[PDB]
């Protein structure tokens, strides 16, 4: 493990790799109480133990807390100059898209007030949509909140298009489908899981609550932590409960009648699962409060693998695109740790 | 005629409010015959308690439904008494009498035996499985083989009589290890009795025989005291199974004869004037007419009747009568108000039991995500019904069979029991049955087939459900209770209650005098709307709870009608009503008044209270949602077009009372959602209860009146009942449901701090913290808030005053400790330290200290070190720095923490690090060696003395532990060298060891040399 300190007065809230855009996949953003900081990951000589070190590049000042953070495919590099596009959520309950050239915010769009969410925003994600001619036609941001609303915010050539959709319960996560921006997934706090075609009722709703194996009772309150697609065509769906209970469904052949596989993490997962970018069957989950991280294999290859235990709480974490490195933001730092097995 | 209404009690909600269920000993075919209740019987006595018995094929059952006020008339459990054979194929077998704080029950099995069981009241209250007595004695008094019984009748705890088909009446006396017996000993026997009855002045019975003679019996003599001849020939031609031919009020008694097809019946309430010579008989009244709705050859059948008069004064008498034809039932009560009149003054009340299928249409549209997906909605329909129980279970594990048998699957049915998981099992069974066929486009699937598949699936299911309650829902008897004075009722496997119509009901029936037609016609208008329509409306109004007060209040008025144009709403209908509106004389001044006209200390309350009241008030609240929504829908369907003429102010206007009504709706629907010692009443599982317990003529009616009234009241309470609710209830349980519930509840200071604590309990720190932030406290020192103000108040008083703000922030710092999340505590404790406008010594001190803790829980940034120093420099609160800095080195970075001991003042550091030193020799640790080296560094900062001393102490310890020689010796070498060097570093001055110097050191050098020699010896041996 190598450890890189965040500035002394910087409290991290969120950590994400720029896996969404290959030109910028070595860019790391930390949303904190005064903005979003960008780091670069480089192969040093090091020892080929952790043959990867972190270089802090710069800090984008915003003046208020950043709670969720997503890079877009529009990110680019030039010589040098970084052209960034970031979706995030701020203390004023607004959802924003910030477009920068390095640390300087050259452009900013803000969706808030009554036109925005009418309660706390719980999650956000972003994808670039191109026309048939293949110019940038739209950038699309999806967000979910405690106002029982899902918001699709499309920024198009002739300007913004806003749409709201009602939910049976607070939205706790949302993510567009890989290799198919026409589809996306929305998570409700109550265990409902929506598959949605925004170009169009919405196509499908699964639910983890009634499926709990109950060989070991998952408890009275098993609030849904997370749902994410897996695979590079978005061939699968993985859902994780706060309790640690997880379930996986695949989407291809024949007729289907239950979720394909199911299990339970050793610990609660407040932050939810972070699926491996290269190995579908694998995902990571943290015991954020004691600072341990379990690695789970869906086809039970795993047998309780806990590669990571810190002596401190974990605020957030995410896979580097290479699949062997992990970046983890803790309350005062970010660690890059390399698991030798995944190399 | 007047109407009556029913109140149904689901057996599963009983099982909810009854924690445990003990059992004592002493496909479609099996499903149908699974449950029934061959008969039903409920008793209760003069003294205190109440319970119902339920009958079953080869089984006997009993549970506690009493509405009392004792120490523990609330903690209850359901009892299953298994039998060798069923409780007879007939009405008989049943007796219940007590004695003293215990329940004695007499029974008769199917072929030829009696049963005597004595169960303790305590046994009912306790959760306990165990019983340490002989609760029962089975016995055979007379030869039943010879004479089969037909009627059993209780008289005393020791004694109980029996009636035989032959017509003889035996009496039976049992006693522990004892039994003595007495007699006056299609197949018929012209002295058989049809139905016996018992009332005591002391010991007198009343009988009606096959001979159709009215025999009156004295228990002492065991001979017939009186006889009257009632002469009807076409009467015994009519014979009824079970049925009670006679019943009773107090001293007097009544019975009646149907007179066959006429269905005339009667009331022959006999008055028994007991004289010293002999007990005298005086019957005083002829015949009572019937109602005439039962017809079409539909067999009316007298199930059971009970006569109860007002003991207050002979002004009225009331007879409750129950009729049934097939599964269907009719219930009515006749009230007779007489005093001198030989005339017949009888009010009559009528009742209807019917089936309305709310099924078929609500199925089609599940398109909106207001209540999304599909299945969840149907399950929520089955839960919305909330009145049918084990039928569901049966259907579920009948469908899961896949052409499997019953005998093993039946045990699997019994097995499930637990309710929360049941629902999960329901859905799991459902998805595993409906194959999803793909669209065959490109690895895609046809949801449009899943559509019909699912709809008609759950449709068929719930249709079999309704069929297992078009086979189960059945009535059999009625039994009145003196202690409670209530209109009890017995349906098979579904206890229920009788109640008078409420105003909302009478006006939901759609049956100086104006305005009412608007209400009924309007009700029709509301009923016109679709289901998805009301979905949109409910979601929208759900959005009108919190956010609504933010917009300008009175422009949204026309906007709602602008939302009303989307449904059908033919302009023909519109104008048709508009014409009515313009013809109104003066709407507002009448409406507001006449509707305003529509408008609490507790003993320890039981559970039937809470659940029966739950179901009934759920009914009342849903019909209410109906009536108010009606009101609104109209209110803006009127004031839509002709806007300028609306603002002409020719009409009185209505926006204000409009607002009031929306408040009302918020509360009511808040409740509509909510149904989805007294402290032990709160200790029972079901929801919405806590409310009824919070708000405790029949007792039920008044104590519900208290609730609904507390809902109506708006500005007088000056508090939202929702906030009140969640305030106390959060306290107990349901921390998770009050999440959506607090996300729903209207924004208030109270509501804010609760949002905080709840989003805290969920450990979603962030938003809880934003809640904490965006508000403060001026509410403090009010005490009206329950068991939560008191903390903040104690804290405010701890500063001998009432400081404006800093105190709150302090409280927030400690609360942040309770969350174990220490960083947000760093935040708030800051805010506390700062905003203090009072300049109290004590307060500032306390605040600075908690800040010290929060910082030390975080460690982190260096300043939390000079916070320490502030505290060390201020008074002798150095001990804080002790434990605190200890925790900091328990984070554990010496290279930094010692450099932080650097800006700390050397006096305070000398103190602190000497203490740490002492703790480190004490601790005997393995990383204590490090600790020792670091203290040494620190000593090098100082006079550089002690360090050496400590080295010696350490050396002593390492040695004392063990002796392996080997390496240990070389360690000691190293230690000798260390001391030597510390000494060379400290040549002149001199140091001192409690518990010397250069000389003892020459000695330790000697030890060294010794060990050297020893080693060399070892090397010459090898």
């Amino acid at each position: 493990s190598n450890q890189y300190q965040l500035p002394l007065n910087v409290r991290p809230y969120t950590t994400t790799w720029c896996s969404q855009s290959p030109s910028c996949s070595n860019l790391l953003a930390i949303g904190h109480d005064t903005g979003i900081t960008i780091y670069c990951a480089s192969e040093e000589q090091t020892p080929g133990s952790t043959g990867l070190t972190l270089q802090e590049l710069f800090t984008i000042q915003t003046g208020l807390p950043t709670l969720h953070l997503s890079f877009s495919s529009s990110c680019s590099y030039s010589e040098p100059v970084y052209s960034l596009f970031l979706a995030c959520v701020c203390q004023d309950n607004t959802v924003r898209l910030i477009i920068t050239k390095n640390e300087t915010i050259i452009t900013q769009h803000v969706l808030g007030g009554k036109s925005g969410h009418h309660n706390f925003v719980n999650d956000i994600d972003i994808a670039d949509v191109y026309s048939a001619d293949n110019r940038l036609a739209e950038q699309v941001i999806a967000s979910v909140g405690d106002d029982c609303t899902l918001i699709i915010w499309r920024l198009t050539d002739e300007g913004p298009i806003l749409a709201g959709y009602p939910l049976s319960s607070p939205g706790i996560s949302v993510q567009f489908r890989p290799s198919n921006p026409n589809q996306l997934i929305v998570g409700e706090r109550n265990g409902n899981i929506r598959i949605f075609d925004w170009t169009l009722p919405w196509l499908l709703t699964l639910n983890t609550l009634p499926l709990v194996n109950t060989c070991h009772s998952s408890g009275i309150a098993s609030s849904l932590a997370n749902v994410r697609w897996i695979g590079s065509d978005g061939s699968g769906i993985l859902a994780m409960c706060k309790s640690g209970a997880w379930l996986r469904w695949n989407l291809f052949g024949p007729k289907n009648l239950l979720p394909n596989v199911q299990g339970i993490s050793l610990f609660p997962s407040l932050l939810g699962a972070c699926p491996h970018p290269r190995y579908m069957d694998y995902f990571a989950t943290a015991h954020s409060q004691h600072g341990l991280i379990q690695l789970i294999n869906t086809y039970e290859k795993d047998s309780n693998s806990i590669p990571i235990q810190l002596g401190m709480p974990i605020v957030d974490f995410c896979w580097h695109q290479d699949g062997s490195h992990l970046a983890i933001a803790t309350e005062g730092s970010v660690l890059l740790t390399r698991l030798m097995g995944f190399t | 005629m007047n109407e009556l209404k029913h109140a149904v009690v689901p057996i599963d909600l009983q099982s909810f409010c009854l924690e445990g269920t003990l059992a004592l000993w002493v496909f479609k075919k099996e499903c149908v015959a699974y449950d029934a209740g061959v008969y039903t019987s409920n008793k209760s006595k003069g003294s205190q308690t109440l319970r119902w018995s339920i009958f079953q094929n080869r089984t006997l059952t009993i549970f506690d439904v009493s509405l009392n006020s004792k120490k523990e008339p609330l903690s209850k459990f359901n009892v299953k008494i298994h039998f060798p054979s069923n409780v007879m194929k007939d009405g008989v077998a049943f007796s219940f009498s007590e004695h003293s704080d215990t329940t004695i029950i007499y029974a008769i099995t199917h072929a030829r035996v009696l049963y005597y069981i004595r169960l303790s009241k305590t046994w009912f209250q306790l959760p306990d499985a165990r019983l340490d007595d002989d609760w029962c004695l089975c016995y055979r008094p007379i030869s039943f083989l010879n004479q089969k019984p037909d009627l059993m009748a209780a008289i005393s705890t020791s004694e109980i009589c029996v009636s035989f088909f032959n017509g003889g009446l035996t009496k039976i006396i049992l006693n522990p290890k004892d039994a003595s017996h007495y007699e006056q000993h299609d197949y018929r026997s012209p002295n058989t009795i049809i139905s016996m009855i018992f009332l005591s002045t002391y010991n007198v019975l009343v009988m009606l025989s096959l001979d159709y003679k009215l025999k009156v019996l004295d228990l002492s003599t065991n001979q017939c005291v009186e006889t009257i001849e009632l002469s009807q020939t076409i009467l015994p031609l009519q014979s009824f199974p079970y049925l009670t031919s006679d019943h009773t009020t107090n001293s007097f008694i009544a019975l009646y004869y149907p007179d066959n097809s006429h269905g005339s019946f009667s009331i022959y309430k006999l008055n028994a004037n007991a004289h010293s010579f002999k007990l005298n008989v005086v019957i005083e009244k002829g015949i009572i007419p019937p109602s005439l709705p039962d017809d079409e050859f539909i067999p009316w059948m007298l199930s059971d009747f009970q006569l109860i008069s007002s003991e207050g004064s002979q002004s009225k008498f009331l007879l409750i009568i129950a009729w049934k034809s097939n599964l269907n039932t009719v219930i009515q009560k006749c009230n007779l108000s007489l005093d001198q009149d030989e005339s017949f003054s009888c009010v009559w009340s009528h009742s209807l039991d019917s089936f309305s299928l709310i099924e078929k249409t609500f199925f089609d549209v599940p398109t909106n995500m207001s209540s999304g997906d599909i299945s969840e909605i149907w399950l929520q329909h089955i839960f919305a019904h909330n009145t049918s129980i084990e039928s569901i279970q049966v259907a579920l594990l009948s469908f899961q069979n896949s052409s499997s048998q019953v005998s093993k699957n039946k045990l699997d049915k019994f097995g499930a029991l637990t309710i929360s998981e049941l629902k999960n099992a329901v859905l799991s069974s459902i998805v595993s049955t409906i194959q999803i066929e793909p669209n065959s486009d490109l690895t895609g699937y046809d949801y449009y087939e899943y559509k019909r598949l699912l709809y008609n699936e759950w449709e068929r299911f719930a249709k079999l459900v309704a069929y297992l309650d078009h086979f189960g829902d059945e009535i059999l008897s009625i039994n009145f209770d003196p202690s409670n004075a209530v209109t009890y009722i017995n349906y098979a496997n579904k206890v229920a209650f009788i109640r008078d119509p409420y105003l909302i009901e009478s006006f939901d029936e759609e049956p100086l005098i104006e305005g009412y037609q608007i209400l009924d016609l309007g009700r029709s208008l509301h009923s016109c709307m679709s289901f998805s329509t009301l979905s949109e409306i409910r979601y929208s109004l759900r959005e009108l709870v919190q956010d609504l007060p933010s917009y300008s209040l009175f422009d949204t008025l026309w906007v709602f009608y602008d939302k009303h144009i989307y449904p059908n709403v033919d302009p023909d209908y519109i104008s048709t009503l508009i014409d009515t509106l313009v013809s109104l004389e003066n709407p507002m001044r009448d409406i507001d008044s006449l509707i305003q006209r529509l408008r609490n200390h507790s003993a320890q309350s039981p559970s039937l209270f809470l659940c029966a009241s739950v179901a009934r008030v759920l009914d009342s609240i849903l019909k209410k949602f109906q009536v108010s929504i009606e009101g609104f829908i109209f209110l803006l369907s009127l004031i839509t077009s002709q806007q300028d003429y609306e603002l002409q102010s020719k009409f009185a206007g209505c926006d204000k009372l409009f607002l009031s009504l929306l408040e009302d709706w918020r509360l009511v629907s808040f409740l509509l959602e909510n149904s989805a010692n007294t402290m032990e009443a709160l200790a029972s599982v079901n929801t919405a209860l806590q409310f009824f317990s919070a708000l405790n003529i029949s007792p039920l009616h008044a104590t519900v009146i208290s609730s609904l009234s507390a809902i109506f009241i708006r500005d007088d309470t000056e508090n939202d009942l929702v906030t009140e609710l969640v305030e106390k209830l959060f306290l107990f349980k349901q921390y998770n449901a009050c999440m959506q519930l607090i996300g729903w509840l209207n924004s208030d200071p109270i509501a804010v701090y609760l949002k905080a604590l709840i989003y805290l309990k969920s450990k979603e720190a962030v938003k809880a913290v934003r809640c904490f932030k965006t508000t403060s406290l001026v509410l403090y020192s009010h005490t009206s808030q329950f068991a939560v103000l008191r903390e903040f108040q104690e804290i405010a008083e701890k500063y001998h005053h009432q400081n404006l703000l800093s105190c709150y922030y302090l409280h927030l710092s400690k609360k942040l400790f309770e969350e174990s999340a220490y960083i947000d505590a760093l935040e708030f404790s800051l805010l506390a330290d700062a905003s203090k406008e009072t300049d109290d010594e004590d307060l500032s001190i306390a605040i600075t200290h908690e800040t010290l803790k929060t910082a030390c829980a975080a460690g982190k940034f260096d300043a939390a070190h000079v916070a320490l120093m502030v505290l060390s420099t201020t008074p002798l609160k150095k001990s804080c720095l002790l434990d605190f800095v200890n925790q900091l080195t328990k984070q554990g970075k010496i290279n930094q923490l010692l450099n932080y001991s650097m800006p700390t003042l050397r006096q305070d550091v000398d103190n602190l690090l000497e203490r740490k030193a002492f703790q480190m020799i004490n601790v005997e640790s393995q990383p204590c060696w490090y600790n020792i080296l670091f203290s040494w560094r620190y000593k090098h900062q100082n006079y550089r003395d002690a360090a050496a001393i400590i080295y010696e102490k350490l050396s002593r310890y390492i040695s004392t532990t063990e002796l392996i020689g080997k390496k240990e010796r070389t360690f000691i070498i190293e230690h000798y060298l260390i001391v030597l060097n510390t000494l060379e570093l400290l040549p002149k001055e001199d140091t001192w060891i409690l518990v010397q110097k250069l000389l003892t050191l020459d000695a330790i050098v000697a030890e060294y040399h010794l060990q050297l020699k020893d080693v060399a010896v070892q090397v010459t041996a090898e």
